């Protein structure tokens, strides 16, 4: 779940509690627009933070000179050889040392953990 | 005083042969820093 914001003042919708039907909706204090909530969840908080980094590392990262490289793990959808290989930069995790790769070819940017 | 001027008859002194080894410990050095740097590469593989 994430940010919306008001149609008219482009202000931040913050939910409140209808009294009378008792549903959520979204009201910017600004305004009178209120909208009903999709999404019955306010707020989210992954505190073991268990997400893959695959979003985070960029397909462009195949141009750099300074990364290693190995032809070992072929990529899925395309299978080039090429294929450079770095470590994680999550902080805390419960392991610090597994490597992402990231196929080399110009057109297939294919990433993917091993 | 007695044992200095002793060891003007023997003397002392230190060198480059001093510090050169044999050819076969050269060969045993080189063999267990090999064998070492094998056993770190099979380390970071395993933590790879
Ligand atoms: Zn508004
Ligand atoms: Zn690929």
């Amino acid at each position: 779940v994430g940010i919306r914001f008001c149609q008219e003042c482009n202000n931040m919708l913050y939910p409140k509690e209808d009294k009378e039907n008792r549903i959520l909706l979204y009201a910017c204090r600004n305004c009178d627009y209120q909208q009903e909530a999709d999404n019955s969840c306010i707020y989210v908080n992954k505190i073991t933070h268990e997400v893959d980094e695959l979003t985070q590392i960029i397909a462009d990262v195949s141009q750099d000179p300074t990364l290693p490289r190995t032809e070992d793990h072929p990529c899925q959808k395309c299978g080039h050889k090429e294929a450079v290989f770095f470590q994680s930069h999550s902080a805390r995790a419960e392991d610090a040392m597994r490597l992402y790769y990231v196929c080399t070819a110009p057109h297939c940017g294919h990433r993917w953990t091993e | 005083t007695v044992i200095n001027n002793w060891l003007l008859i023997e003397g002392h002194t230190i060198g480059i042969g001093d510090s050169i080894a044999d050819s076969k410990t050269y060969q045993d050095i080189q063999n267990t820093i090999k064998k070492a740097k094998q056993d770190v590469i099979e380390v970071i593989e395993k933590a790879h």
